[PDB]
RNA sequence: CAACGUUGAGUUUGGAACCCUGAACAGACUGCCGGUGAUAAGCCGGAGGAAGGUGAGGAUGACGUCAAGUCAUCAUGCCCCUUAUGCCCUGGGCGACACACGUGCUACAAUGGCCGGGACAAAGGGUCGCGAUCCCGCGAGGGUGAGCUAACCCCAAAAACCCGUCCUCAGUUCGGAUUGCAGGCUGCAACUCGCCUGCAUGAAGCCGGAAUCGCUAGUAAUCGCCGGUCAGCCAUACGGCGGUGAAUU
């Protein structure tokens, strides 16, 4: 089973996955580990002013962080150690069987 | 020139992929500008 | 001719 | 038939062998394997002179490293590259070399300091500013 | 206007206002006076109109007449001027253009002896 | 190949008329719709935005829009 | 040469050469040239063979007085017509859609 | 903006609902199907929905205030307003972005 | 010259945002729109349920975080003596209003108000308050110095404090502020609280805007 | 640079000859920072050049700035009320520069058909102080020393 | 990284040793040495070091000024319209044209233009979407539709540059305006007013008066690539990305 975890702030999803792989350390099943992915990250650009001035901008983005992690071999514990796992709600999961 | 859609150039600039700028090797570009025989 | 023209193209 | 020079003298992919350099400068990176006897110059199982394009100026930049010591017909390199244009590739290359070289004997610090090969060139692309043509350009500008 | 003066350019803008003929030939002269005299310096003639107050907006009846002149060698000639009707406002833009004018000439022109 | 283009309504108009052999002004808006061979000596009146304009048409006509004939610009000097 | 059509290439390579009939662009050049004839040198240096095929070959496509009175008689034709583009021919003023407001020089030079 | 305009956009969206199916049944129709004077009378079905039920009549507007201009889709917000937002930070994942 | 929403500006440093939910990009438009709906709704119906029973709501924030199953706002508010004392508590009465709004499909939702201890160590309530001395017709004078009084005495390092429109219904408009303690803004350490306030007198508009720094 | 004054940058050399001189000349032909085709050029000229006469190149770059170099030019001064041409002398790399410069456009100038052969043939003029290069310091000479009464600071 | 063979590859092995990704951590402080300086802050130098004196760019903009800009983003005091100054629709119009003013793009050629054959990026975007392969077309495109919810698949051709062949001085193989013919696509609808292709057409224009603007290093210059808006676009614009790479104080 591999989970892609998207997420916008760091510090959640990492602890997420750090969740994930302890709860599936503790079932003995066997991680390829927390596989960081390149971070996609979006810029917009906008008109600072309501009129007239071109030139004044503001440059906001998006960062989202994708994490990857190849579980082994799918004990029955396992599988339910996993379905069973409070991630905080600010992280998105993607389960690849 | 950078300004003739008759050009690969010009057909760049233009984003216009087009008979002088094929898009693959197979697509038929003008007719053929090969002969030439200088012997010396 | 503009009438057999127009029908060249469509007919 | 170049490949097969390369693949030859190296069976152990490009990670494994003793001395290795990496260089990288602007987008391009460089890694670099070096080897004991007479000299060639493999960069992507192509020749030196073959991909560099003889701008002298480049293949100077190549075999500068090798100059400051004299060790010309005593080393092979062989390297990978990508990123950016072939002048950032050979400045790459170059870099590279000097860190394997560093890496075979460490006695060479001296002149390679001294010449300023060691150094990672910082200089990079400046991003474009809103309001500005490209990077520092201004528009035309009418005082009226 | 003035053919001695053809090599000026004589712009004349309403802001927010609509431009008669008897402003037309009021600008001509009043801006004629004062450039005529120093004409080899001037360059262009920017006179631009705007009225307030009154039936438009609140406030006095302002109208508001705004001259800028450019010469060969110095830019930036600005004046700005409030008042009653436009005439009296181009009377007085005409009045500081003048003075200005002749300062720039007096500094330059008067092979001033600047030593330093 | 692909077909030319004439407004339905003026379309069936133009059958109606043809049919029953009168030639009667005909007040379109659009401006669009090519001019058919089977419409040629009617007169249709097109919308300049204002007024309808009577236009005669023609053998030449054929294989142009409708709007080409009624200028919607009014200019005549500064 | 001359004898391509009334009018004459000069001393020059044989497709830039037929070019200087108005009615030969680069492309009906080294179409012409380069398929047909088969052959590529100076103007002065083709064989008599080569330049008869050449003026028969370019006698079969359109040429300046044919295409001057074609183009003539289609101008003619849209201000007969009074459509826009007559209007704008008959004016002189720019028919692609062009803004007149700026810059017509070209074509209000006339 | 004025009311009446989010109004029209509304009827638009609806109406659009409405005819889509028979839209992309008419128009594979026309495509796929040839004879000319066949495709006229399917031309004639095209014609005939309102002209207010093509998808090229729609307008995105910012959802927030309805302005016409200015939008960008990811947040279907405007610009102002989407700034204001991003301050008050109101948008997951935003951020005051420096490269 | 302009400063930047001091929010704004630690944002995934010292602050935390308020939407705390993730969204593929297409969806993060709706999403939005979701958020924007419920968090008016619940502005309203507290409004009009507390100021009929005449007293000072401080509703200091929402939080919203949205997971694949339930969807949880986080009330942070600073005396819910007008929300739990009536019969019908907030929570049920608003729990039933804010779902019919996103949708019941797939998604079910929880309400949970938290207790905010000092409420005058809070910019937004404050700021509330001083909208309501203010819409009284008391002096700004007097408001502004309660307001600092209150705070002051409420925990607090430092507060800036700006009040800008027609005062007291004069008819120039113009600008008022107080500086109290220490209000670094361009320290980005700095835990800054700052808020954004409009109040509607006879008069017209009047802005509030206070600034409120807790240490580093 | 009201405040600052310049740090001194690398001298390069060129490749093929390890000269700083010749290095100079190919940075100040540059044109869009191709100086790929620059070397080109330069050594096309070097062929030239080693073509039309048996003598050593490396030394006919020393005789074509030798030839160049200004020692003295002048500069405009506003000296108490006075706008005057005073004549200050001139510093080696300044001397150098100018020198490299004047080659460079009397050689743009030309009416042949390369640019190597025209910065040959201006080369070749130059070391036999035989054109406009070398005219045009003369001329900056001339004007220099009739207006030699104006430096105070002699 | 290497291997097996293939241009479709595989998921087919090993390696985690290079690279990369992204998380944590370390590092730069005039910290050390010498010289200067009242001792002081510092200033010139030297070492080590990838980096040395804000290392380089960015976000950051005090009290205030201009009763600056915006009641047409939003909000709003007051004033005014209320069978109309509000609302629905189809056509027009914002695209006019003696001119003037400002910003841009292309140019005026051999440091070049054309052709043929080779090589090297970055960062982006993409399920009503991006669309490989194959087939029809000289060609835009048309038919087909893998693979891809994206370090996987696609847009995708990087272009300058280089090795060859032609022109070696022309109003030309420069430059491409204008206009005609015949098409293609989007879209109910391309006449006013879209974009793109093929054939033809071949204007001005030989570096530009007075004046005037941008730039101190990865900068100027020069070369292309992407995005947002978006059915299609007027984009040469705006916001970004890399390639090559100066002179001067
Ligand atoms: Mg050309
Ligand atoms: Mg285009
Ligand atoms: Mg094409
Ligand atoms: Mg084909
Ligand atoms: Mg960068
Ligand atoms: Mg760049
Ligand atoms: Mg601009
Ligand atoms: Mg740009
Ligand atoms: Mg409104
Ligand atoms: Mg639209
Ligand atoms: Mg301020
Ligand atoms: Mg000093
Ligand atoms: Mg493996
Ligand atoms: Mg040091
Ligand atoms: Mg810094
Ligand atoms: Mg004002
Ligand atoms: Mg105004
Ligand atoms: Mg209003
Ligand atoms: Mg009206
Ligand atoms: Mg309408
Ligand atoms: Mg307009
Ligand atoms: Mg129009
Ligand atoms: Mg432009
Ligand atoms: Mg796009
Ligand atoms: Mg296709
Ligand atoms: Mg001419
Ligand atoms: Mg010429
Ligand atoms: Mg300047
Ligand atoms: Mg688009």
């Amino acid at each position: 089973i591999r989970i892609k975890l998207r997420s916008y702030w760091v510090p959640l999803i990492e602890d997420s996955c750090k969740q994930i792989m302890d709860a599936a350390r503790t079932t003995n099943a066997k991680i390829m580990g927390p596989v960081p992915l390149p971070t996609k990250k979006r810029i917009y650009c906008v008109l600072k002013s309501p009129h007239v001035h071109k030139d004044a901008r503001f440059h906001f983005e998006i960062r989202t962080h994708q994490r990857l992690i190849d579980i082994l071999y799918p004990t029955a514990q396992t599988i339910d150690s996993l379905m069973q796992l409070d991630l905080p709600a600010g992280v998105d999961v993607e389960v690849k069987l | 020139g950078r300004g003739d859609r008759k050009t690969a150039k010009g057909k760049r600039f233009n984003h216009s992929f087009g008979n002088a700028r094929p898009k693959n090797k197979n697509k038929g570009r003008g007719p053929p500008k090969a002969p030439i025989f200088p012997k010396g | 001719d503009q009438v057999e023209k127009f029908r060249k193209k469509y007919g | 038939d170049l490949e097969k020079f390369v693949k030859s003298r190296l069976p152990g992919g490009f990670a494994a062998q003793t001395v290795i350099g990496t260089g990288r400068r602007k987008c391009a990176i460089a890694r670099v394997v070096l080897q004991e006897g007479t000299g060639k110059f493999i960069i992507n199982y192509r020749d030196a002179k073959e991909y560099l394009q003889g701008n002298p100026l480049w293949l100077q930049y190549v075999k500068t490293p090798l100059a400051t010591l004299g060790y010309e017909t005593n080393y092979d390199v062989f390297v990978k590259a990508h990123g950016g244009g072939l002048s950032g590739q050979a400045q790459a290359i170059s870099l590279g070399v000097a860190r394997a070289l560093l890496k075979v004997s460490a006695s060479h610090r001296a002149p390679l300091k001294q010449e300023g090969l060691l150094t990672r060139d910082s200089r990079i692309v400046e991003r474009k500013k809103p309001g500005l043509k490209k990077a520092r350009k201004a528009p035309q500008f009418s005082k009226r | 206007w003035d053919g001695p003066l053809s090599s000026v350019k004589l712009i004349l803008q309403g802001r927010n206002l609509e431009v008669s003929d008897n402003v037309r030939s009021h600008v001509e002269d009043k801006v004629g006076k004062s450039v005529a005299k120093h004409s080899h310096l001037v360059r262009e003639v920017d006179v631009r109109l705007s009225a307030r107050g009154g039936d438009l907006s609140k406030g006095p009846k302002l109208r508001r007449c705004e001259v800028t002149l450019f010469t060969k060698r110095h830019g930036v000639i600005r004046a700005e001027e409030d008042a009653e009707s436009l005439y009296s406002s181009i009377d007085l833009v005409s009045s500081i253009i003048q003075r200005k004018l002749r300062k720039i000439k007096d500094k330059v022109s008067d092979h001033g002896r600047h030593m330093k | 190949k692909k077909n030319p283009f004439v407004a339905n309504h003026l379309l069936r108009k133009i059958e109606k008329l043809n049919k029953k052999a009168e030639k009667e002004i005909i007040v379109t808006w659009s401006r669009a719709s090519t001019i058919i061979p089977t419409m040629i000596g009617h007169t249709i009146a097109i919308h300049n935005g204002r007024e309808h304009l009577p236009i005669y048409i023609t053998d030449r006509m054929v294989g142009h829009k409708l709007g080409e004939f009624a200028p919607t610009l009014n200019f005549r000097g500064h | 040469v001359r004898v391509g059509n009334v009018e004459i290439p000069n001393n020059k390579r044989v497709e830039y050469s037929l070019q200087y009939i108005h009615g030969i662009g680069r492309s009906r050049a080294r179409q012409i040239l380069c398929d047909l004839t088969l052959e590529n040198k100076l103007t002065k240096e083709l064989s008599e063979d080569e330049l008869l095929q050449v003026r028969d070959e370019v006698t079969k496509y359109m040429i300046e007085g044919d295409l001057r009175r074609f183009n003539a008689i289609a101008i003619r034709r849209l201000k007969e017509i009074q459509c826009y583009r007559g209007v704008r021919h008959i004016q002189g003023l720019p028919c692609r859609g062009q803004r007149t407001k700026n810059n017509c020089r070209t074509l209000k030079r006339g | 903006a004025r009311k009446s305009l989010i109004q029209r956009e509304k009827k638009r969206r609806n109406l659009e609902q409405k005819y889509h199916l028979i839209r992309r049944s008419s128009k594979q129709e026309i495509r796929k199907v040839t004879s000319l004077s066949d495709k006229w009378e399917i031309h004639g079905k095209l014609q005939s929905p309102p002209r207010n039920s093509a998808p090229a009549r729609l307008h995105r507007r910012c959802f927030l205030t309805g302005r016409p201009r200015a939008n960008i889709r990811d947040f279907g917000l405007s610009g102002h307003i989407l700034r204001e937002m991003v301050h008050t930070c109101l948008l997951p994942g935003a951020t005051r972005s420096s490269w | 010259g302009q400063k930047i929403n001091p929010l704004g500006f630690r944002l995934g440093t010292t602050q935390s945002h308020y939407s705390l939910w993730f969204s593929q990009p297409k969806n993060y438009a709706e999403g939005l729109q979701e958020d924007q709906k419920i968090r008016d709704c619940i502005k309203n119906y507290v409004q009009k349920n507390t100021k009929t029973s005449s007293g000072v709501e401080g509703i200091a924030r929402i939080e919203i975080q949205k997971r694949i199953d339930l969807i949880q706002v986080i009330i942070h508010m600073g005396f819910p003596k007008l929300l739990i004392e009536n019969r019908p508590q907030g929570v049920e009465d608003l729990k039933i209003n804010v779902q019919k709004e996103l949708n019941c499909v797939n998604r079910k939702l929880n309400i949970a108000i938290t207790r905010i201890a000092k409420p005058y160590g809070d910019p937004n309530i404050l700021a509330e308050f001083i909208a309501g001395q203010l819409k009284s017709r008391v002096s700004f004078r007097k408001a502004m110095k309660k307001a600092i009084e209150l705070t002051e005495q409420a925990d607090t390092k430092g507060i800036q404090i700006q009040i800008a429109g027609r005062i007291d219904g004069k008819e120039i408009a113009r600008i008022e502020w107080i500086r109290e303690g220490r209000v670094p803004l361009q320290t980005i350490r700095a835990k800054i609280d700052y808020c954004a306030y409009t109040v509607r007198t006879i008069y017209g508009v009047l802005g509030i805007k206070i600034w409120i720094f807790m240490g580093e | 640079s009201r405040r600052g004054t310049v740090e001194e940058k690398t001298a390069k050399s060129d490749p093929i000859y390890r000269n700083r001189l010749v290095n100079m000349l190919v940075n100040r032909i540059l044109k869009h920072g191709k100086k790929s085709l620059a070397y080109q050029i330069l050594y096309r000229a070097v062929k030239k050049i080693q073509q039309k006469t048996e003598t050593n190149p490396l030394s006919v770059l020393r005789q074509a700035i030798r030839g160049v170099t200004p020692d003295i030019a002048v500069k405009a001064r506003r000296v108490g009320g006075s706008t005057h041409q005073v004549p200050i002398e001139i510093g080696s790399t300044q001397g150098k520069a100018l020198a490299i410069r004047w080659l460079l456009g009397a050689a743009r100038k030309r009416p042949g058909r390369n640019m190597a052969f025209k910065l040959s043939s201006e080369l070749v003029d130059a070391a036999k102080g035989s054109g406009d290069a070398v005219r045009k310091k003369e001329e900056t000479h001339r004007m220099a020393e009739a207006n030699r009464a104006f430096a105070h600071f002699r």
